């Protein structure tokens, strides 16, 4: 953090104060994928069995 | 603002496309952190007194 700070600021000496160095951002953990509810399922099997 | 995310963050390719602009909006993420500094000084010269 403080080296975050010397870099964003283009100093090797820092002043009293805050500065803003990056941002922080959680990323998904998983992905929800969901479609429709089928109860129409194809009679393909009524030709092939 | 985080520019970064305004124009698409959560993105690597989106990244390395809004590099090719270099400090674009590097520059406006500093203006409206000034602006809102200017904002607690004004509060600060109102009430503060
Ligand atoms: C007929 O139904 C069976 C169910 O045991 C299935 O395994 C098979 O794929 C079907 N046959 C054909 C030719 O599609």
């Amino acid at each position: 953090p403080l080296s975050e700070t010397k870099c964003t600021l283009k100093s090797f000496t820092v002043e009293k104060g805050i500065y803003q160095t990056s941002n922080f951002r959680v990323q998904p953990t998983e992905s929800i994928v969901r479609f429709p509810n089928i109860t129409n399922l194809c009679p393909f099997g009524e030709v092939f069995n | 603002v985080d520019c970064t995310m305004y124009i698409c963050g959560d993105s690597t390719e989106c990244s390395n496309l809004l590099l090719q602009y270099g400090s674009f909006c590097t520059q406006l993420n500093r203006a409206l952190t000034g602006i809102a500094v200017e904002q607690d000084k004004n509060t600060q010269e109102v009430f503060a007194q």
